[PDB]
């Protein structure tokens, strides 16, 4: 889930899924680049495109085979991305595919604590209705409903209720 | 032309937005009441600099821009961090471009790199600066400071942190005001009177080593060497120049605004000849570019770039005037770190020098064939913006109007530039003029865990922008020249993510705490880069009419594309386009 | 118009006499070995202002006297509290009076002045101060900060103080230099190179209101929300201005001294033109005082007197022009809290502005007929100058200096006993009258040393305590919509309205024991003055009158340097403005 440093064509795709150039992901996708190709932070495609909320490619991304959990080096994956910056579409097709509702950083922080801190509500809902364990606990004891109280967001802690 | 007054200044260790929102954006807020200002433009970088321009109308006795623009820096002094404030912040009124490099070599090489910088910053750059018409001087390398590289494996063993090395500093090279024996007003019959002389600033390496930063309960002795490596070396580590190849300092010297080229160019010269009599043996002067027979090279690599990639680029630069170009190139002064737009990791210029004219015949072999030739052969290098040129289209500002921030700022240049794409019959070359979001690393400490163990967050931050950024501690003087001291972690305990957890600190009942125990971090973008046009954010977009069209309906197609981006965002136009 | 360069300075809860012996007596030790100097006077404020008025001989170049007084102005900056450096001193070469104003209104009334203030501090009025030939730029209103207006019944329930939250608000409220990963000198072959970005400034009332004062004993969490009131709001609460009776903002536009009026008034104007297409909808500007076709109503209470007064004053004046004067008057824009006299609670200014020149018919229609009726209107208004003119030559301006170290309260009974001289001689002198503030009660309240060094606690602790809640603290900078702003902490309005609110601000002692304020003070109420005035570096009372009727400037002259003759040991006088 840790992916290694590509060449070329995954220099060339991580920079495209990056800047939401859709047809030439597609392009190089047909002409065999790593799908999981890693940049020196250990960001795959799927990881730049759902921080930089590019759907299209997400959904390319993923019919080409990208690891879904990758993990970068700090044991983040695009699931963290697009809950923390408020990517709705991009969540749900990701957690469509197999990703890890539950997913733990290094810090311990998981999807639900980020979208919760930025109060991304519609987002919190998908993660509780597929499956994220609203008792999840950060290295530092702190659940997604302590997050709520700490922000002083009451639409949240009614959610989380 | 339009004269332009520049402020630099810099903060030790900050990134771009900490430079912007305690630096940049306080001194352009206090550029009021400024007489014939046409506008103002800035960057702040994720190298602790910001750059403040300030041009104005043609006409303007460029004297008078300068002062008053000191005059009401000066007035925002007060208003800057403390760091900021001690580096010194310099007001200058120059052209953007040199008049001349002064290249220092050792030719024994008795010198590296980093001792000929230090020479040259230490006996040669003042007294160039207090030639008349010098209006900058740029450094091409940096002065020695005293360094102090720290070890947090030790530090941690002794139960210590760069605070306490910061402390144990300040204390023990210090410079005290004593008073004096007899002093006025004396008591009568008195026979004696003598200055009293305490402490006085340190010297060496030596000495720094012996400062003692505490005594154990057994009685024996922690100094700083236990816990640090001591060495002179820069006060940064940026830029880095070779001589054909060969390490190099130098000088880049730009003429004040009004000056006379040719007599400021003698009398540089002039200064030179009083100094070369005393230089160490080895050490000699080379004259890579006076200003046709010279012309420069820049090379400006994508943000993210390092200093070593850098330098494969510069180097395939020189190797092909060193070569391919042997018969008409006498020298290149390549610098690694410094460009034509200032300072980077990721930039670079060459200075190249032609041999004598008249054994260059044919029009082939005159500056613009060369020039042209050479840009044709590093238009091929690969994530390079490659090209010489000797010293056309328009210049566009895209301005944050309501406060949307840097990242929508982005989307909305970003939707200029793809609309500017689908007119290739109108517009060539459309294209931000500065740098992309780049990954960086954001920590978060935890203040209530920092709370629940009594650790200080000023141990906390002092103990991170030290040991990560470096901190300018005091002065003390290296072979009679005051200088710096800087304390910062020795390379390999501040290289990778893990190393964060390395680093301790101690808390109010003594005990040290892993950074580990109230941090937490996570990838994230910003920018290395963040830029303002009359104060408010900003984003330089260049380009240029396409064949057989004006650049005054490209400017007017410009405008009409402008005028659909989303609410917030203006623009205007500068530079050649004002 | 001689030129005149002014230094201004501001010290936030400062009474009049600390700012004239904290600031403007250091300022004006220094200012000598200016050439072409003719005079200097000042005014130091209860309002924690100061203005230092330097006036040169006619022909200076301007540029040089800026550049000379601020010079030595430098050498009094160090000595300068930091409270007044952080403010930013100001030195501008500008004509005293208003060369345009510029109005700014919601015609949707989403925004109230509040709203309307800041969005003119934030996205215009820096613009406007940085276009050639604009000398001074007067923002009638106040750009928000972040205030934390703070409960004392609150932190004493947590053993907190203002203290605490001041050094709460640093820790957290920080902008911090973290350097990089893998940054230079490196490790050879490093390929990771990133920014470490930790704490950066806070953006939103939210982000305060979770800044964490304090974790108890039994694990629960003390927030600055918990201890606070946390909103957007002014610098200050001084300034008010409204066009035509509804909530407005503005710029007052001054000369720079040499400048050309039509350019830079067109400047002006262009730059407002890139602006307009960017505001909030409903938000439009309006021009209610181009420079005859307008005049302005000074209004000036006598001291003590509230905002609300004042108000009332300026609801009659303008209620005047929109009822009997409205088929001449276009606009009446009215600011309370700034006049002619720079600025107080108990002044004001209306700017009028009349229809065009031919919708006026008529002799009794033009500017002088209005002004002159406007006038004997207001004069039978109690408590208050109140007058119109259209903006000499019988007129004298008299300086009442104190030359001998005599202080303040004997140099008001020797004025006073000039004035009622001067009041018996009405052949040759007509309203002869100060042209400042009379004195007012204060509250002077005494630290007791002993007591404080025997509880424990600290003169610094006590002294923050005072003068953060009932004077206002600027405690660093934030972020506020992508623009550095300032951050106050001051007491919630409650808490500092009467003299028992003293008692209810808690101390805590070395030993960890909350102190009340008034275990180690003692309060009492004397008089003081609320503008101390100063003429060539020495106090003095500035009095004007004019000439009877008749009778040469001179003739006039001569009699009150007779009168002067006679005034006590040490007391002197000397002439300015239109005597000089």
């Amino acid at each position: 889930h840790h992916h290694h440093h590509g060449s070329d064509l995954g220099k060339k795709l991580l920079e495209a899924a990056r800047a939401g150039r859709d047809d030439e992901v597609r392009i190089l996708m047909a002409n065999g680049a790593d799908v999981n190709a890693a940049d020196v932070v250990g960001w795959t495609p799927l990881h730049l495109a759902a921080y930089w909320g590019h759907l299209e490619i997400v959904e390319v991304l993923l019919k080409n085979g990208a690891d879904v959990n990758a993990y970068d080096t700090l044991g983040s994956t695009p699931l963290h991305l697009a809950a923390h910056f408020g990517h709705l579409e991009i969540v749900e097709v990701l957690l469509k595919n197999g990703a890890d509702v539950n997913a733990k950083d290094d810090n311990g922080i998981t999807p639900l604590h980020l979208a919760a801190n930025r109060g991304h509500l519609e987002i919190v809902e998908v993660l509780l209705k597929y499956g994220a364990d609203v008792n999840a606990q950060d290295k530092f004891g702190k659940t997604a409903f302590d997050i709520s109280i700490n922000n002083g967001n009451e639409d949240l802690a009614e959610i989380l209720q | 032309a339009p004269p332009a007054v520049t402020i630099s200044a810099s903060y030790p260790g900050a990134d771009a937005k900490t430079v912007q929102d305690t630096v940049t954006q306080v001194i352009e807020q206090n550029m009021n009441g400024i007489d014939n200002l046409m506008y103002m433009s800035s960057n702040s970088d994720s190298t602790g600099t910001v750059q403040i321009t300030l041009t104005f109308e043609s006409g303007t006795d460029a004297d008078i821009a300068q002062v008053q623009v000191q005059n009401k820096l000066q007035l925002a002094m007060p208003l800057l961090p403390q760091e900021v404030q001690q580096q010194g912040v310099s007001v200058e009124k120059s052209s953007s471009s040199f008049l001349m490099v002064v290249g220092v070599i050792n030719t024994d090489g008795t010198m590296t790199q980093e001792d000929i910088s230090d020479y040259v910053a230490a006996n040669m750059k003042d007294a160039i600066s207090r030639t008349s018409g010098v209006g900058d001087v740029q450094l091409f390398g940096s002065q020695y400071a005293m360094r102090i590289w720290m070890n947090p494996n030790e530090l941690n063993k002794f139960q210590l942190t760069p605070v306490d090395v910061i402390t144990a500093i300040k204390a023990q090279n210090a410079q005290v005001a004593a008073g004096q024996l007899g002093g006025t007003p004396p008591v009568k019959g008195q026979q004696l009177n003598a200055s009293i002389i305490a402490q006085t600033r340190l010297t060496s390496t030596e000495e720094f080593g012996k400062i003692l930063l505490k005594v154990n309960q057994d009685g024996s002795r922690v100094l700083l060497r236990d816990v640090a490596k001591i060495e002179l070396g820069g006060e940064n580590y940026d830029i880095i120049a070779e001589f054909n190849g060969q390490p190099a300092s130098g000088l880049g010297i730009k003429l004040a605004t009004g000056a006379n080229a040719l007599d400021t160019a003698a009398a540089i010269r002039a200064e030179l000849a009083k100094m070369e009599p005393f230089f160490p043996s080895g050490l000699k002067i080379v004259y890579p570019y006076d200003t046709q027979g010279v012309f420069m090279t820049m090379v400006q690599l994508p943000a993210g770039a390092t200093q070593e990639r850098t330098q494969k680029v510069l180097n395939e630069v020189t190797h092909y005037y060193l070569t391919k170009e042997k018969n008409n190139v006498e020298s290149v002064f390549a610098v690694n770190g410094f460009g034509f737009a200032g300072r980077g990791q990721n930039t670079g210029i060459a200075f190249v020098s032609l041999k004598d004219w008249a054994d260059r015949p044919g029009e082939e072999n005159k500056v613009e064939a060369i020039t042209m030739r050479a840009t044709r052969a590093f238009s091929q290098i690969k994530d390079a913006m490659v090209f010489a040129f000797n010293l056309t289209g328009f210049d566009f500002e895209l301005i944050d109007q309501a406060g949307l921030g840097h990242e929508k700022l982005t989307q909305a240049r970003n939707q200029l530039l793809a609309e500017a794409a689908k007119h290739p019959d109108m517009l060539t070359s459309v294209r931000p003029n500065g740098l992309e979001d780049t990954p960086q690393f954001k920590i978060d400490i935890d203040q209530e865990k920092a709370q629940a163990l009594g650790v200080s967050i000023n141990d906390i931050n002092t103990t991170l922008g030290a040991a990560w950024g470096g901190s300018y501690v005091n002065d003390f003087i290296d072979r009679g020249r005051v200088k710096k001291v800087y304390v910062m972690s020795e390379a390999k305990y501040r290289m990778l993510p893990d190393d964060i957890g390395d680093w301790y600190v101690r808390a109010a009942d003594g005990q040290m705490v892993p950074f580990s125990a109230f941090s937490s971090s996570r990838w994230e973008y910003g920018s290395p880069r963040l830029e303002r046009y009359n104060g408010l954010p900003s984003m330089e977009i260049l380009g240029q009419a396409a064949p057989g069209k004006s650049t005054g309906e490209a400017m007017e197609l410009m405008e009409q594309l402008a005028s659909k981006l989303p609410t917030g965002v203006g623009y205007d136009w500068t530079g050649m386009s004002y």
